[PDB]
């Protein structure tokens, strides 16, 4: 519903004034869906990437803050909110460049504002690679 | 054309109702067809059409508000099927599109 | 205690535990989805 | 003051002798400074509907609540639990299933499913402390009894917990007690010359 | 996706008029008569039902089910 008038002086060059009690009731409400995918490949050497579980705090028996939203299979769970620099997939790759040694390469949520996880997709290609996609909602 | 013998062919594919021909049910949908529209899917039920065209044979028209409750199926089926043969007048259903020859 | 995933086509619990190719136990569909968590989340009604 | 019409949920009346700068003040108080009770916190356990949780919380925020706001106090800064004095608490819990008996043609959703529409009659009030006796049965409810919230398919489930608090309309527009409050001056169309004929 | 609970402009609770609006269109009213019979005076409330598209009825076809 548009009234065409000169109001309040904040509408000089193409700027337009809105209604605060219309934005509260649902006008202009948008959703932004993003993506975060991670692959877990098998190498020519018989070694493979892996997802470790959440690393607990022994004094509190709760996970650490950077691993707060992870499920028991190392993958972030749908329904919970992510803040900045929390992990989503607890990946570990081999440094093959006798026992294999792993380094950590976690998929973390870079982003200035929070996001809710809606669904986590798990599928596999034909090359034994595991594909993991997350849908993120703001 | 052999315009006298051919009615034993035409009787199998069309039947005369209210002075005019009406397409028979088996031409449009055999009994395994999926819903042709969006919204909630529905299964085919040809007597759910044939009862409607039967009502046009006995009454003047289908004349009442809520036949979709009596026949249980979607309004989105009945009001879409009817829309290929008729035009709406206010409250009294649909109008038969061509005069009584 | 085990993990439970949801099939993409038929919506059945699969419980993928060992290192197996990702495949539904009942259909042949090869995409899984995680379940919703059991922890609560708190929203503002704004 | 001449009251000319009144029924349930409407009122029309006249004020003679007051000026614009006070009638406008009354309109602005009725829009933005008269407090009501509305949902602010929604605690979610297993939302599996297609409606997003933020959108669902936003829809549950705007439902008007029949609590009388002269009886409650403002929740303090912080204090995320809230007690008997300053909150109410509704519980929505709907599970959708298939109807085990239906016809074979089975087209409409009203025969195939049950609880596939979440109205606001599925909200059940949960008392706190002594609120069971300060209020009789039925005075704490949502008002409209028919507002669609979500809509489900069998297997999907909605279970949450609401926390109504007190707030004014200047803060957020779900606290406004009125649909629209306004006025107009009264017309006096006058005839300068006698109009006759056609 | 779904009918909003309130009108954006004034604040009348529109969100319970949708299932009744479809039922009055099943009784073969015109839209200008059904919107008057539901009690919508101003046009800001009338465009809430008049311009709404019910996408959740068709988005729920693609939702996963048992
Ligand atoms: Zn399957
Ligand atoms: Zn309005």
């Amino acid at each position: 519903t548009v009234a065409v008038m000169s109001y309040s002086g904040y509408d000089i060059e193409d700027a337009l004034v809105l209604n605060k009690a219309s934005l509260d009731r649902g006008f202009g409400r948008c959703l932004v869906y993003k993506n975060a995918k991670c692959t877990l490949k098998r190498y020519t050497n018989q070694t493979f990437d892996k997802v470790m579980g959440p690393m607990l705090d022994a004094a509190t028996r709760k996970p650490i803050w950077r691993h707060e939203i992870l499920d028991a299979d190392g993958i972030c769970s749908p329904g919970e909110k992510v803040e900045n620099k929390q992990v989503l997939v607890n990946k570990s790759m081999p440094t093959v460049t006798q026992q294999p040694q792993y380094k950590d390469v976690p998929i973390t949520y870079k982003g200035a504002t929070d996001s809710y996880i809606e669904k986590v997709m798990i599928s596999s290609n034909a090359e034994d690679a595991f594909l993991i996609k997350m849908l993120l909602r703001q | 054309i052999d315009s006298v013998a051919v009615l034993r062919g035409i009787q199998k594919v069309a039947m005369l109702v209210q002075g005019n021909w009406v397409v028979k049910s088996d031409i449009l949908y055999p009994k395994d067809s999926s819903s042709p529209h969006s919204g909630v899917p529905a299964e085919v039920l040809c007597r759910g059409r044939d009862f409607v065209m039967w009502k046009f044979t006995q009454s003047r028209w289908v004349v009442r508000k809520e036949v979709a409750t009596v026949t249980k199926l979607c309004a989105e089926d009945v009001k879409d099927f009817l829309e290929h043969m008729a035009v709406v007048r206010i409250n009294k259903g649909w109008e038969f599109i061509l005069p009584y020859d | 205690q085990p993990m439970i995933y949801i099939c993409g086509e038929c919506h059945t619990e699969n419980e993928i535990k060992s290192r197996d190719p990702i495949r539904c136990r009942e259909c042949g569909y090869r995409i899984m989805y995680k379940k919703r968590t059991k922890r609560l989340v708190v929203f503002d009604a704004r | 003051v001449d009251v000319v019409h009144m029924d349930e949920n409407s009122l029309e009346f006249d004020m003679v002798g007051i000026d614009a700068a006070i009638a406008n003040a009354f309109r602005r108080i009725l829009l933005a400074e008269v407090p009501t009770m509305a949902v602010e916190k929604v605690l979610v356990y297993n939302n599996t509907s297609i409606v997003q949780d933020e959108i669902l919380a936003h829809r549950l925020g705007l439902i008007p609540i029949h609590a009388d706001p002269r009886l409650f106090e403002y929740r303090n800064q912080g204090d995320e639990e809230g007690t008997e004095i300053d909150t109410l608490q509704f519980r929505l819990q709907v599970r959708c299933t298939r109807n085990p008996h239906a016809a074979k043609d089975s087209s409409d959703p009203n025969e195939l499913y049950v609880n596939h529409k979440v109205y606001t009659r599925h909200m059940t009030w949960i008392p706190l402390g002594n609120q069971a006796d300060l209020f009789p049965e039925g005075t704490i409810r949502p008002v409209h009894d028919d507002i669609l919230i979500a809509q489900l398919r069998p297997g999907q489930e909605i279970d949450l917990l609401m926390h109504c608090v007190k707030g004014i309309g200047k803060d957020h527009a779900k606290f406004s007690p009125v649909a629209t409050a306004s006025y107009r001056l009264l017309p006096d169309i006058t005839l300068l010359e006698p109009v006759e004929g056609e | 996706m779904i009918i909003p609970v309130r009108c954006f402009t004034c604040g009348k609770i529109v969100g319970n008029k949708w299932e009744a609006y479809l039922g009055l269109l099943q009784a073969e009213y015109t839209e200008g008569d059904a919107l008057d019979a539901l009690g919508l005076k101003r046009y800001c409330c009338r465009r809430m039902l008049l311009a709404h598209v019910d996408l959740i009825e068709k988005l729920l076809n693609y939702a996963p089910l048992e």
